[PDB]
């Protein structure tokens, strides 16, 4: 088992939770991930979207969350590991 | 000439669909190939149908065509994409991975 | 119950090693050569459908119950 | 050249199941055939790798074939048949029947 | 919600009516003819993926979410 | 909903019932029949199985129970009806 902070920016419209953290779920033999996507904004760090991922062959053994992505409309950033999406870093492959 | 389980990876910059997904930029489908002949060791993973329709096959060649090799077991991926309100939402996806192949 | 016989043939998964309910040897005609298999069933109504059928041109499908049962029962077809 | 259910009436007398089979003496596969092209209407029920198949396809033909029309919804029969201890036996055989069929 | 629009082309269960989610319409280079497509999608995922899509060359499929939205909105290939 | 007399010849060995009426099973847009199956043998009727039948396309709208089959080593015959299955005769066809 596994669990992510989830934080979703659109809780008012969709009613949903804003803050806490959620269990994470998936089938057998199947590796869950911690997501984190954000927005830089040329300094100015706006959260977006953190929770849960599914199983991912890039996202595979992250002990920390990095965005590779460069240049990217929206920083993404997935991580293997227990509460791995509190922290977050851009750097370029 | 057997059904399996190919692997391959498929990426999203190449269906296009590159300004509205922003993660994965690729998964892995692993499709799916082969033919089923008669008969059906329990490896392929077959119904009772398709035995019936590989035998018929057998006995007569032009009646009826060989069974089809198609995915049986298939699982889900998580997708965060752009809606037509420049929201972003994420959405698991079902059925997109194949992890089994069998002359269903 | 459960048999372990040989597996040889086209399709497998590497593992010569079946436990099935029931072993078979078959040879065909499809695709006019004559591709022999060896294998087993782990679904009795499958296994039984397919090892009632009466051994014709295009089909040799030679069935068997016990241990290995598969090794050296090598089908053949008929007249 | 479209994922049609053909029907069709199979006889177990032809397939050599005529001397411990009594009933029925044959019944109705209903088999499937056509293809699946880019893009599939609701009509044509398939699963969302079957699309994403079918648009990688369409992008590279070598690459990948197309999807298979197999059948997705089957329903059993019941059948009386001899044993090898010349006793008789009913049981109903699952998925012997197609009702539909999908580009799965 | 669900929108009835017509089915003309190769593949419809012979029913022009199509209650759908988000109807279509497309024109591929399959098999290297111009193939007409008319239908609609009571799928929403799949309706969204493949409504998505950026036209180019092979495929064009210009999708509609109204009543009897794809009677007029005949699909054209790009540049 | 439809029911028919189950009687079964292996209420031995099987451990099942002997005697008694059964009630059909079936999905949704399923047609169930009642089937029986006996051996005539010379004269000395011995009745052998009888009970519940899925859909059959050639066993259709049969008020009787007739074995149409000729010189059959166990006659069969397929009815559709409520309790069809208590009376059967052997008409060649
Ligand atoms: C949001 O974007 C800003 C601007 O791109 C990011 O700041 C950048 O962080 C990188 C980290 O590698 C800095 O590069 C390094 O900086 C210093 C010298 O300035 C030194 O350690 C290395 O030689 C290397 O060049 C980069 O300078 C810096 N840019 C600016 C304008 O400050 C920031 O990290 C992004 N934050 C998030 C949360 O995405
Ligand atoms: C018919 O269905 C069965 C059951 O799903 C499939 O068997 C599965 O085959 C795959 C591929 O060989 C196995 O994965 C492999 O397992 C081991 C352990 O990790 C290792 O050899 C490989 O790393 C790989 O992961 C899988 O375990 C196996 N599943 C079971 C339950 O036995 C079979 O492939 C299907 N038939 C066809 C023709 O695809
Ligand atoms: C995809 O799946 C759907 C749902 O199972 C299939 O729709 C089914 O299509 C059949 C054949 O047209 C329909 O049967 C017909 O229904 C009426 C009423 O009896 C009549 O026209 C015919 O006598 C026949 O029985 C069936 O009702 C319909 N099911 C539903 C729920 O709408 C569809 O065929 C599948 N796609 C393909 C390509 O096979
Ligand atoms: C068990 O088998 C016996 C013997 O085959 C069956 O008796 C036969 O019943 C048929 C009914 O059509 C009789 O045919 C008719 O008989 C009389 C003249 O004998 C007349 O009504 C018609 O002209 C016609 O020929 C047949 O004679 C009779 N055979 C004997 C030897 O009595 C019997 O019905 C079978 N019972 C079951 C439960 O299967
Ligand atoms: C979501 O909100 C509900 C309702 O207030 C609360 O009971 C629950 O603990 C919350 N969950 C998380 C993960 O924050
Ligand atoms: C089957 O036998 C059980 C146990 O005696 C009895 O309760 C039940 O009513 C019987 N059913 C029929 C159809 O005879």
């Amino acid at each position: 088992t596994r669990e992510c902070i989830y934080y979703n920016a659109n809780w008012e419209l969709e009613r949903t939770n804003q803050s806490g953290l959620e269990r994470c779920e998936g089938e057998q033999d199947k590796r869950l991930h911690c997501y984190a996507s954000w927005r830089n904004s040329s300094g100015t760090i706006e959260l977006v979207k953190k929770g849960c991922w599914l199983d991912d062959f890039n996202c595979y053994d992250r002990q920390e969350c990095v965005a590779t992505e460069e240049n990217p409309q929206v920083y993404f950033c997935c991580c293997e590991g227990n509460f791995c999406n509190e922290r977050f870093t851009h750097l370029p492959e | 000439t057997a059904c399996r389980k190919h692997e391959l990876y498929v990426s999203f910059q190449d269906l296009g669909w590159q300004d509205w997904i922003i993660a994965p930029k690729g998964y892995a489908a692993n499709y799916c190939d082969g033919e089923c002949s008669f008969p059906l060791n329990a490896h392929m993973n077959a119904t009772n149908h398709a035995i019936v329709q590989t035998l018929v096959h057998l006995m007569n060649p032009e009646y009826v065509p060989k069974p089809c090799c198609a995915p049986t077991k298939l699982n889900a991926i998580s997708v965060l994409y752009f809606d037509d309100n420049s929201n972003v939402i994420l959405k698991k996806y079902r059925n997109m991975v194949v992890r089994a192949c069998g002359c269903h | 119950k459960l048999y372990m016989c040989v597996c040889e043939g086209l399709s497998c998964g590497n593992e010569d090693h079946c436990e099935g309910q029931q072993c078979f040897s078959s040879l065909s005609i499809n695709d006019g050569f004559h591709v022999y298999q060896k294998g087993c069933f782990q679904v009795y109504e499958q296994g039984k459908m397919t090892c009632k059928t009466p051994p014709s041109p295009g089909q040799a499908v030679e069935c068997c119950q016990g241990d290995w049962c598969n090794r050296n029962i090598t089908a053949q077809l008929p007249t």
